[PDB]
């Protein structure tokens, strides 16, 4: 039922992609040369489109120049009824080389039809049968509050070569909510961020299978979803011990120049330190001008926030929130 | 720091065409170089060394 972490491939899952996206091309070219007058075949349609990276879908907002005319040119049968016909005798080659059910598949995804045979049930391997077993179990005993027992099936799944990083840090509570013996949870997440961060651009041309870049890679223009998730959680944790300056240090190191969301927790860090010195206990030389300068990284870093791209925050609580800490100051 | 406030003392570099767009056959037509490249810098920052494998 779950998605499983498996590069597992068939040609005949290969081949009836090979045979869909062939098809899909000699209609869209037909369909530019009606519109006008009115190699892999997957690599060539891919190169219309713009993979979106940082999310599953690519979101275009609606209140921006991204708006268009209604075409009321509607579809009667008679469009629909020559435009895939020459399609489908232009295909009528290649249909003898595939298999006798990929011809079936065809031919019931030339009319809709959608599938309902899944790439995860018909492998037969014993080593990824083991894997979907295993996962399954996995997703089960945490939905079912059940720690002792996911972090046994967790210990056992990583160590079955073939497994990815799908596994390996989504469902890392398994140290978060334990919490008894624990490796404390954000010691995994360091080593997430120590492999796995890469700075490479992303390349898009090729085809991308069972690696997928919005929740488990970190390339240029996409921080990773663990990496900014080991910032989180190690400034929630690091209020709770009450090493503020190792962290308030160590996100100063990285020039991540192109996310706001970064910048936003790099203000963060010293809206916590102009929070907590600003008590001073009391019922006076240096502890009022080092706040000064806390105070003064919160307003540039939160501009730089601003600078970057789409990240609102509530930057007119936050200036309610300094003010309050300025009237300690005085 | 000095670096940042030095690379907008030597801001811009420019340049154009020798491609024109057949416009409106006018003086706009001779008055047109092209296309105009502004490539600039404006930050620079030194990061503290690493390991690459």
């Amino acid at each position: 039922m779950f998605e499983v972490p498996i590069t597992l491939t068939n040609r005949k899952f290969a081949q009836r992609r090979k045979l869909k996206y062939q098809y899909i091309n000699y209609i869209s070219r037909r369909f530019d040369r009606i519109s006008k007058k009115s190699s892999d075949e997957e690599r060539k349609f891919w190169k219309k489109y713009e993979k979106p990276e940082k999310s599953f879908e690519i979101w275009r907002t609606v209140s921006s120049q991204n708006k268009q005319p209604i075409n009321k040119q509607k579809m009667t049968y008679h469009n629909f009824k020559k435009i895939e016909k020459i399609p489908l005798r232009k295909m009528e080659i290649p249909l003898l080389h595939c298999t006798k059910e990929n011809k079936l598949y065809f031919q019931s995804i030339s009319r809709g039809l959608e599938p309902l045979k899944t790439s995860t049930s018909e492998v037969r391997n014993y080593r990824t049968r083991h894997i979907v077993t295993l996962t399954d179990l996995l997703h089960l005993n945490v939905s079912r509050h059940n720690w002792s027992l996911a972090y046994k099936i967790f210990a056992t799944l990583i160590r079955i070569p073939g497994v990815q990083i799908k596994s390996l840090w989504g469902i890392g509570v398994e140290i978060l909510d334990n919490l008894s013996n624990s490796s404390s949870g954000l010691d995994f997440l360091q080593w997430m961020c120590q492999i796995y961060s890469s700075k490479s651009r992303f390349v898009q041309n090729i085809n991308y299978r069972s690696i997928v870049p919005p929740f488990q890679t970190g390339s240029r223009t996409h921080t990773a979803k663990f990496a900014i998730t080991y910032l989180w959680s190690s400034l929630i944790n690091c209020q709770k011990s009450m090493l503020i300056d190792k962290i308030s240090e160590w996100v100063l190191t990285p020039p991540f120049m192109e996310d706001a969301e970064v910048w936003f927790i790099y203000a963060s860090c010293h809206l916590l330190k102009a929070d907590t010195l600003s008590r001073q206990f009391v019922n006076r030389d240096i502890k009022i001008n080092q706040v000064i300068k806390h105070i003064h990284y919160v307003r540039t870093f939160l501009k730089i926030c601003l600078d970057k791209g789409g990240f609102a925050v509530p930057s007119r609580l936050i200036e309610n929130q300094l003010k309050s800490f300025e009237s300690r100051l005085y | 720091g000095l670096l940042n406030l030095g690379v907008k003392d030597i801001g811009e570099k420019v340049i154009f065409d020798g491609k024109p767009l057949n416009s409106e056959d006018e003086i706009s037509n001779s008055g047109y170089l092209g296309n105009k490249l502004s490539v600039s810098v404006e930050q620079v920052s030194i990061a503290k060394p690493m390991s690459n494998d």
